[PDB]
């Protein structure tokens, strides 16, 4: 509808450059298809993948325009505060085209009381039929959240997040022109994304398989102490 | 330091 301005196009290009840059080591994708299928193997694979996703999330975030101008402690607080929500959005993207990854998730020590509601959430995200540009912008928007815990200069984060929201609103009009409520529906899903921060945290208190440990990076970012 | 690995990754080029 309303076209992206030239500077908005440039911002989108930087975000898409960064979103498509890093991925998962093929050694890890080899394990998803070939490795033994047991709760123990699944726990180790899935936490290895989640650790890699945090590393990719950090690299993505560092290339968001303006992020490296923010206060350094605020940078850390934004990354840690968004890791789970960004993982949910990525999970949604993957599962809304590997059923083998789903089957491993379902035999990983995680209760069906958690998995079933979360996959229903991923499906509710899939019904929005988002493009990769929309997934990328929504991910950048959740990372640059001015209301996250521990942020000292919230106005500085807000001035980075506001232009992303403007671009996303235009993408919704461009990609789903026959559904003028699309952007509002995306933002409604953002709100429920936040409620699953707590569920994930509550799930972690009981997720254990053969008394295995989470990796050091996951212990940091998921607060497993 | 709190979140030592996260800091390492953020500062590493
Ligand atoms: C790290 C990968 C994404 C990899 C990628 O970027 O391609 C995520 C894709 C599916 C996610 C899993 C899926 O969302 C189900 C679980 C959700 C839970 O809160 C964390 C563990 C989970 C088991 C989670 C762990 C991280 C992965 C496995």
């Amino acid at each position: 509808h309303m076209e992206l301005t030239p500077d908005q196009q440039t911002l989108l290009h930087f975000i898409m450059d960064s979103y498509n840059k890093q991925r998962m080591p093929q050694e890890i994708t080899n394990k998803i298809l070939k490795e033994e299928f047991s709760a123990e193997e699944n726990f180790l694979i899935l936490t290895e993948m989640a650790t890699n996703h945090v590393q990719v999330l950090v690299e993505f975030t560092k290339k968001l325009p303006g992020f490296q101008t923010l206060d350094h402690e605020d940078q850390i607080a934004l990354l840690k505060g968004s890791a789970v929500e960004a993982m949910f959005l990525r999970s949604a993207e993957i599962f809304n085209k590997s059923d083998l990854l789903e089957e491993r998730i379902r035999n990983s020590g995680i209760s069906d009381e958690y998995i079933t509601p979360m996959f229903s959430f991923y499906k509710s995200i899939g019904e929005l039929k988002m493009t990769q540009e929309e997934y990328a912008l929504l991910t950048a928007i959740v990372i640059l959240s001015p209301d996250r815990q521990y942020i000292k200069d919230r106005e500085a984060v807000e001035k980075l997040q506001e232009p992303l929201l403007d671009v996303l609103q235009k993408l919704c009009k461009i990609h789903q022109p026959e559904n003028p409520q699309h952007f509002a529906c995306l933002l409604g899903r953002l709100t429920e994304l936040r409620t699953f921060n707590h569920h994930h945290a509550e799930m972690l208190m009981s997720w254990r398989v053969n008394d295995h440990k989470f990796t050091p990076l996951l212990c940091e970012i998921w607060d497993v102490q | 330091k709190e979140n030592a690995l996260l800091r390492y990754l953020l500062d590493k080029d």
